[PDB]
């Protein structure tokens, strides 16, 4: 008995019927069982809070373009997913209680993939396991870039959200060329070279000529994006994974400005991780349940152990070397010239590592290669909760290391541990904290929600905003970025979606506020 | 069909998670688990383990996984 | 007796009185020989197609509001330059005969230079010669990239039309990060992480959260930018500029598709050039009155006997090498190999070139060193007669072999020559054409005219279209993308400047089209 | 003052072209073009010289330029 907000029955039920006539019964989901599996989240709140009044899955752009005139005429809000495995920040579920989910994960062709130009352009539904294989058996030499999830999840989703990867080209959206999204009314519009007829560089100049919109719709709900393309990164000759251990939680400010200049440089080319204990330990499926059950967050004495047992350090570096032999050689040399000048941090190479984990799945998604090695970190606590507080910060140690210890501080308050790594660009730090907790104890959910909001409050204090947040917390982060911000995109969401039908509340965007 | 087969659709997802030698959720290979048991499951998802909608994995490919993992002897 | 379109003498009156209360009268100019010097043009039309009705100037954010405050009162459209310097796309000039030109030149301040995380924070006026004498100076380990105007020209205007540079951050549009506009309705809008209170990230991390804006304002008349963040590359322990000379026009075709590979891999990781002919002989300051005064185009047979007597080839590629010695090392022996198995290119080093032209002012360019070698381009033929004609082509030798031919029969056919050379990055080129005329010659003046519309034309019809273009043909160029890309355009533009008062005819972007 | 000198407006902008060595534009050193002259075709540009408004370059620039021109000898 779900209505989206402010749709009668009567009106919803005319849409249901005009989705079925579009799109065919077997495309049109109403009935509670056909929903439950987009409605599973990880999100400290009861499924009802994000639960959908139906879902419709569309295969092309005609179809997409007969959903919004529908949802238009009826005024049904709808939430578009692509592959939906947006774990941590809300998964498959709507934004707001009652939306319509436009499901696109069957409109999955590959439309191309050019082994010369070096360049993919896909519809929503591909997989990045769809097109490893596609790549694998066609010998392709080019190779991907993505989340953990890898296998499941998909580029298209992935990059509407500004997901990164871990290898040279892990800033996905950096890497995106050419984006076709249908409007809010109807239109298809083709962003940089995409709309010039006979156009052949789609996927080759990303800009165009005069406004360039690609980001406007990326974390935004202006059009609902049916192709994307984007470079690959062509298949080197050579490929060095390697990590560095580091004994010391205070080790952070000297390894952050030991690696910035390598980074800066390129000479470490690779969106370079720095994983804490309990990242690296539930990376390599170690659970909290096998060192102790003693409440509150994990005991700094358990954790020092976990590394005297383990060999895993306070923080635990991987990163990559790519190109020719020689290329990689001299790179080597410098890598390892300044861990040695650095007096610290134990060089662990691919042939000592050799098969053991976490080494062979961070190896792995730094070349490409798709495993989903990482949900253990979901086996930390168990119990399905899980949310991702991302905060952005600048590549400098002092900086890591005040976030570290604020994080951990409120994370202890509400008796949940510390499990972070820091994403490492030239000048930023993805620094992303898995907010782990046991969903099915209702005490724990509700003090993992007031650790949540204090979190983003004390960073927000000190000047710190996340990159990207789950649903329950959208219209939150958006206040971090100011009033003239969210001014300029509702007049832009006016302007785009005067029935405020796509997505409202993504991103804080919603006609139905006062901006 | 959707995935070809059950030990395809095992490859390609499930085993991502439960093969013995990734450990994220339990093995599930030869170990006479109900087909209704892992419909349940994937379409309701379970505390660690995410849910899927019939548009990622189809009833059918259910089926079929329900089947292989079945055939499969205990690891 | 200049005054905007539809703005009668009493409403330009009030609004130019309310300019001086504002600015004071030494900030406002509308006296004819003040207003000259932004006239000057270089398109194939007469100067009062695009004379300003009057200029101001600002050097603060509180006037640039107090400015837009006042046109819209008065619908008084605007036309902001920055450094203004724009030669070839319409220089200082408004798009549209009568608008009052908002020149920011005088809010000159680099307002922060960080020499560890690399970046430049600056305001409108600040030019790179400025920026290159603060880093010198205070001896910042630092490079910048720029255009050939480079001394002369800035940063802001440059990347708010999307310029580039010749080092491997020549992507500048690519490399800005943060970025303030003055919206309309005086509201003070940042992007990225800029509207965070406390924030120290708005030149590190550059989408922030939610639809991320910068690109929308580029090459748009959506805002006027105030300042802008960009990114600088570490200076290397290294430099190694060099060049490879081509004999003949087919070898384009191996040529790219050799470099390739090499952009691609990053082995060679700057914007390289291969420059055509008479594009050498112009930045060589070789003219054609030195070589032939027959009517027409410049005879195959004199380009034939020009490269004898210079050694200059079809083909000048310039490139270089970053890094430590030992990786410069190992690249060069990868680049030299290249063209080695290719059989076909003298390679010349700076060692060989000494301080000749043009590997000289190459070579600068390329190391972020200012000079203006290459205005030598307006003496081949003079008179003040300059388009750039850039159509964008995947980085594939058919494909620039296909261009240059159609761009040759065009000029020819016009009594003009093919100046020009590819700007090549992995997988795009823009290719650069100088339409080059003598605008003090009437019919020649017309000839020019009629060869850039067939250009375009021409172009079209096989899918090509333009990165940019100069202001007479804005609206023409925008026409090339499509329908549904303007009527999105023109939404955006109703919603953050419904009186139509920032430079209306930017990339065709007016609300008295009918769109 | 706007660039300080004569001499330095010369090396930061006008001398970039018409320095002997470079040759984009030609030799003003220790020509005794007037004043007068160089306004004028700074300020209206000429040919394949761009104009430069007072807010780059102000009249009392002008006046230095013009003055330390004179004082050079000629090339
Ligand atoms: C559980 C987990 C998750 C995870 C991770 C590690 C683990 C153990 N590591 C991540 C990482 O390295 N990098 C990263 O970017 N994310 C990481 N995650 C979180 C997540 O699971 C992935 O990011 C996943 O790739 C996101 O899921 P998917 O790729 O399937 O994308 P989606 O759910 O379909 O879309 C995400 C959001 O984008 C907007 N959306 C999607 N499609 C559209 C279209 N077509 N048009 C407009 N907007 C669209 C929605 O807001 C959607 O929710
Ligand atoms: C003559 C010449 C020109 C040239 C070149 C070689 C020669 C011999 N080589 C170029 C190159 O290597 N790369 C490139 O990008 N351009 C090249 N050019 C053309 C040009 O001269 C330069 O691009 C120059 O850098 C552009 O001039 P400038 O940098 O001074 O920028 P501008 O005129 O101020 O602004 C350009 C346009 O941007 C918009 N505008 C400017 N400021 C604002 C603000 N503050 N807010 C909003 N929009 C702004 C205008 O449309 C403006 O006209
Ligand atoms: C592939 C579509 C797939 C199937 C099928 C599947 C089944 C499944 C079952 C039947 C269980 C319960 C097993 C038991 O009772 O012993 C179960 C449990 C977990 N799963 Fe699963 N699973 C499939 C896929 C995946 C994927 C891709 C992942 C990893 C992201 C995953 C993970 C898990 C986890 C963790 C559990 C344990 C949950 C718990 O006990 O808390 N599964 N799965
Ligand atoms: C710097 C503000 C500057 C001055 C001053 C200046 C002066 C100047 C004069 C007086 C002439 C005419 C000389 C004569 O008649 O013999 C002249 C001519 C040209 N200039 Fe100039 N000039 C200044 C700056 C610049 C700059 C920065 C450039 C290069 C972009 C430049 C170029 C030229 C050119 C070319 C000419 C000759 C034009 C023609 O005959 O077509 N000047 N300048
Ligand atoms: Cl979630
Ligand atoms: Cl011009």
């Amino acid at each position: 008995a779900v209505l989206p907000k402010g749709v009668t029955q009567g009106e919803f039920n005319k849409a249901v019927q005009k989705f079925r006539a579009l799109l065919g019964d077997d495309n049109v989901l109403v009935e509670s069982d056909q929903l439950v599996p987009y409605n599973k989240i990880m999100m400290p709140v009861e499924n009802a809070a994000h639960a959908p009044s139906a879902a419709v899955t569309a295969t092309t752009v005609e179809q997409v373009q007969g959903v919004v005139k529908i949802c238009n005429e009826h005024k049904i809000p709808i939430w578009t997913i692509s592959t939906g495995r947006n774990f941590g920040y809300g998964s498959a579920a709507p934004v707001q209680r009652g939306q319509v989910i436009l499901d696109l994960k069957k409109m999955n062709k590959i439309i191309k993939i050019d082994p010369e130009m070096c360049y993919a352009l896909v519809e929503p539904g591909v997989t990045f396991g769809q097109m490893y294989d596609y790549i694998q058996e066609n010998n392709l030499p080019v190779m991907l870039s993505f989340s953990a999830p890898s296998a499941i999840a998909g580029p298209v989703g992935n990059t509407m959200d500004r997901g990164v990867g871990y290898t040279p080209y892990g800033e996905h959206f950096m890497m995106q060329c050419g984006m076709e999204v249908v409007l809010a009314n109807g239109d298809v519009y083709r962003t940089g070279m995409g709309g010039v007829p006979g156009s052949n560089t789609w996927q080759i100049f990303k800009w165009g000529y005069g406004p360039t919109l690609d980001g406007m719709f990326t974390q935004a709900n202006y059009g609902i994006c049916t192709k994307m393309g984007f470079w690959l990164m062509p298949k080197p000759p050579v490929f060095k994974p390697f990590e560095v251990i580091f004994e010391d939680e205070a080790d952070i400010v000297e390894i952050v400005d030991a690696l910035r200049p390598l980074r800066m440089s390129n000479t470490i080319p690779n969106s370079v991780v720095i994983a804490s204990t309990l990242w690296e330990a539930g990376s390599a499926h170690l659970t909290r349940a096998q060192y102790t059950t003693e409440p509150g967050h994990t005991p700094d004495s358990v954790i020092k152990q976990m590394q005297k047992d383990t060999g895993m350090g306070a923080w635990n570096l991987y990163a990559a070397l790519y190109g020719t032999q020689e290329q990689v050689d001299v790179n080597w040399k410098i890598v390892t010239d300044v861990f040695k000048k650095l007096g610290k941090g134990r060089i662990v190479t691919q042939e000592e590592a050799g098969d053991t984990q976490p080494f062979k799945y961070r190896a792995q998604l730094m070349s490409g290669v798709p495993n989903l090695q990482e949900f253990g970190l979901y086996n930390w606590r168990g119990g399905g909760g899980s949310m991702w507080f991302a905060p952005v910060s600048e590549a400098r140690g002092s900086e890591c290391k005040k976030q570290a210890a604020m994080a951990k501080r409120v994370l202890h308050k509400y008796g949940l541990d510390y499990v972070a790594e820091f994403i490492v660009a030239p000048r930023d730090m993805h620094h992303v904290i898995d907010v782990l907790y046991d969903r099915t104890n209702p005490e724990e959910t509700k003090r993992a929600d007031a650790c949540f909001n204090e979190l983003l409050d004390e960073f927000e204090k000190e000047g710190y905003a996340v990159y990207r947040v789950n649903t329950r917390f959208q219209d939150r982060v958006a206040q971090s970025y100011g009033p003239v911000k969210r001014k300029l995109e509702h007049a832009i969401k006016r302007a785009v979606d005067p029935n405020n039908i796509l997505a409202p509340g993504r991103s804080g965007i919603d006609l139905n506020n006062d901006f | 069909s959707q995935w070809g087969s059950g030990k395809n659709l095992y490859d390609k997802v499930c085993g991502h998670c439960h093969k013995p030698e990734v450990g994220v959720g339990p093995v599930l290979e030869g170990r006479g688990l109900p087909e209704a048991y892992i419909k349940d499951i994937v379409r309701n998802g379970f505390r660690a383990m995410p849910a899927f909608p019939a548009s990622y994995v189809d009833d059918e490919s259910l089926t079929q996984v329900a089947e292989y993992l079945s055939s499969l002897p205990a690891p």
